[PDB]
RNA sequence: AGGAGUGGAGCCUGCGGCUUAAUUUGACCAACACGGGAAACCUCACCCGGCCCGGACACGGACAGGAUUGACAGAUUGAUAGCUCUUUCUCGAUUCUGUGGGUGGUGGUGCAUGGCCGUUCUUAGUUGGUGGAGCGAUUUGUCUGGUUAAUUCCGAUAACGAACGAGACUCUGGCAUGCUAACUAGUUACGCGACCCCCGAGCGGUCGGCGUCCCCCAACUUCUUAGAGGGACAAGUGGCGUUCAGCCACCCGAGAUUGAGCAAUAACAGGUCUGUGAUGCCCUUAGAUGUCGGGGCUGCACGCGCGCUACACUGACUGGCUCAGCGUGUGCCUACCCUACGCCGGCAGGCGCGGGUAACCCGUUGAACCCCAUUCGUGAUGGGGAUCGGGGAUUGCAAUUAUUCCCCAUGAACGAGGAAUUCCCAGUAAGUGCGGGUCAUAAGCUUGCGUUGAUUAAGUCCCUGCCCUUUGUACACACCGCCCG
RNA sequence: CGAGAUGGU
């Protein structure tokens, strides 16, 4: 670069890099329990965080797929040789995702599973995961030629004002069956966590609570005491 | 216009006068401060509703009983 | 596109009378005819250009969809038995009934 | 109650009908300046012609005196398409050929679907669990009354305890001489320094006036930027209220309704396959429904919709003076940006030479209406500027069916608009100009910003509709229903 | 107490 970009093209291009790494490893590890990713630069270097169910999968059998990736990473997005690294990590508290569950679903339903049984078996999974409610639908060629659509719901769910931004974790997907394509929603509602990362520090804003009054005595008589 | 005082409001401020009555008094700018030290409240625009209507609470009290 | 009845009823897909429709001409066991009167009961009289009159009938697929009215031009299907009787096939537009006319295909009888 | 209108005129632009080789097509409150739809080519789907394979892979055949590839010249052709015909060089296992099978498609179905969006519907609405009532569909909770913008509160009570919507929440406007602290922001002051004027107590001065004239190694944060906190609660006083919940006036105060975003359950045969490597089934697939050349989308007896300019004197024309806010800027394949200053030309425009990847340069963004002086004189007039002749620049590969721009000339209807009908309550309506999108060239559209700034109301259910309750029914396809001679 | 019929998608 001869002469440095203007801001307001490298910040909007940075998004533009995010957005196309997400997809292709969206669509690449989907079996494989893909759920995120994280970039971070160092001098001379950048560091892509991946994070995902089944780690072993993302490596294969002797780090094959790491190197793989690694090669077309740098190929397509044009960085010198070297300066990029690839980390696998584990997601915590899986029950608690939206897109893991939503994957999760797509591959029981694609498998020939009935789709109540289906639809019941991740709704009691997020609930006794330790969620404080959530919603699940499915939509199209429910059985006969004319669409249909089902709600699946537990516990408590907001739909208006700020807090959907922070407290609401949410997917959409797509299965293709013989008849044309279902489509998926899922929603789940976080539990407040006042450090230690299953969901947000900040709380709801109409729950207040009052601290309790303690060990004071009711009688007195008047004495005096030094040090 | 309309200034009626929701049920967030008007749980909050009884539930405060029945744990800190000895505390409280006619100056809304005191009430004001003792509320938030005795109670977690998410806005300042909340806490000036609840601290208003705990003032007028007080007034209510100096004159007989309140049924809650 | 256009609506040219005026109602509530949406409800249907519309006619799309247009496009690719390719001309049609008889076949064994069929004739053209022009509509003489309208009866009540989903049937008409109709008379065909080689000059045997009919009592004919509305096809079941043809109910309030394509409106047939008099002198209007059609083409018909003819049983094998009970040669009074018959039954509608088509309506030509007079777009259409002009063509047939054009081909040679009508005798100098039928009204445009 | 009123204001500005629209419907009447000329022109722009979307739709139907007609015309045509084609004038591609979706959509009929909740379609018609809408598809971000301002089509010269491309876009492009329509119409007239011509090249090309970009037909994987499998099996069989043909084949190293050879499977196949490419082409000069003449004829041919819109054409410098070796397309094809005559001729005779060239390449080297990559192809060719038959059968099977694929692959692509702005092809068909939105009445086969996903996703997204609109609308019912801007109002206050919706639902389990355990208990009570009915053989049952169902019901109570979810209410007689008062109160509120509100299924918002009070209270009543065969129900008790809860969930979503409302509200809270997020962004934004108006206040801080208090805090933090600035050569990419300023002020004041002086060591002072410089130009101009004597108008000034008084000189041509220490001292006065004027400055986007210039240094500070002066002091500082009022004016600009933007981080943290503060502030407003129906909190105070007087009336009215089943004296509760609330409602009206007033003091003090920057301020006693600022404006947007997000939004429930259940629906619609609403729109979209022409946003997509979202997609089932059907169609087509080498004389193709997968690329180049030319034409059309603009065609004009006629009906309709959203708009621009006007009918003048509360004006038009010619000079002079003096004030904004929101933004954008060298294109990462893709090859183009915003402009000061000097010179040439009436103008549009041309040449030279600098700054800016931006609180740094265009830029103190010298904006329009408005303001001051002049000319015209109630005349289709010096109001209005449609229609049409001739000449000159700029974009582009190409401007004719006129891309846009400049100049002289020509000088229509129109004198405040029939029956009808739209939007609007305060920095609002209306007037007035400027940015962004689309853009090689270019707003009469749309989405934002500032500037000048009213008249009329503080209400009602009459007209068109919405919410709740009681009531009647031969309706449930639900009054655009059903039905008799 | 004016006049107020009718119904392809």
């Amino acid at each position: 670069m001869a002469v440095q970009i203007s801001k307001k093209r490298k910040f909007v291009a940075d998004g533009i890099f995010k957005a196309e790494l997400n997809e292709f490893l969206t669509r690449e590890l989907a079996e494989d329990g893909y759920s995120g990713v994280e970039v971070r630069v160092t001098p001379t270097r950048t560091e892509i965080i991946i994070l995902a169910t089944r780690t072993q999968n993302v490596l294969g059998e002797k780090g094959r797929r790491i190197r793989e990736l690694t090669a077309v990473v740098q190929k397509r997005f044009g960085f010198p040789e070297g300066s990029v690294e690839l980390y696998a990590e584990k997601v915590a508290t899986r029950g608690l995702c939206a897109i893991a569950q939503a994957e999760s679903l797509r591959y029981k339903l694609l498998g020939g599973l009935a789709v109540r049984r289906a639809c019941y078996g991740v709704l009691r999974f997020i609930m006794e995961s330790g969620a404080k409610g959530c919603e699940v639908v499915v939509s199209g060629k429910l059985r006969g030629q004319r669409a249909k659509s089902m709600k699946f719901v537990d516990g408590l769910m907001i739909h208006s004002g700020d807090p959907v931004n922070y407290y609401v974790d949410t997917a959409v997907r797509h299965v293709l069956l013989r008849q044309g394509v279902l489509g998926i929603k899922v929603k789940i509602m976080l539990p407040w966590d006042p450090s230690g990362k299953i969901g947000p520090k900040k709380p709801l804003p109409d729950h207040v609570s009052i601290v309790e009054p303690k060990d004071e005595i009711l009688p007195t008589t008047p004495i005096s005491e030094q040090k | 216009m309309g200034r009626v005082r929701t049920k967030t409001v008007k749980k909050a401020a009884r539930v405060i006068i029945e744990k800190y009555y000895t505390r409280l008094g006619n100056d809304f700018h005191t009430n004001k401060r003792v509320c938030e030290e005795i109670a977690i409240i998410p806005s300042k625009k909340l806490r000036n509703k609840i601290a208003g209507y705990v003032t007028h609470l007080m007034k209510r009290i100096q004159r007989g009983p309140v049924r809650g | 596109n256009k609506g040219k009845g005026g109602k509530n009823r949406r409800r249907g897909k519309n006619e799309n009378e247009s496009e690719k429709r390719e001309l049609v001409f008889k076949e064994d066991g069929q004739e053209y005819a022009q509509v003489i009167k309208m009866l009540g009961n989903g049937r008409l009289e109709a008379m065909c250009f080689d000059g045997v009159k009919r009592l004919c009938h509305i096809r079941g697929k043809l109910r309030k969809k394509v409106w047939i009215n008099t002198s209007d031009i059609i083409l018909v299907g003819l049983r094998d038995y009970q040669d009074n009787k018959a039954d509608v096939i088509l309506k030509y537009n007079a777009d259409e009934a002009r063509s047939l006319k054009a081909y040679g295909e009508l005798p100098e009888h039928a009204k445009i």
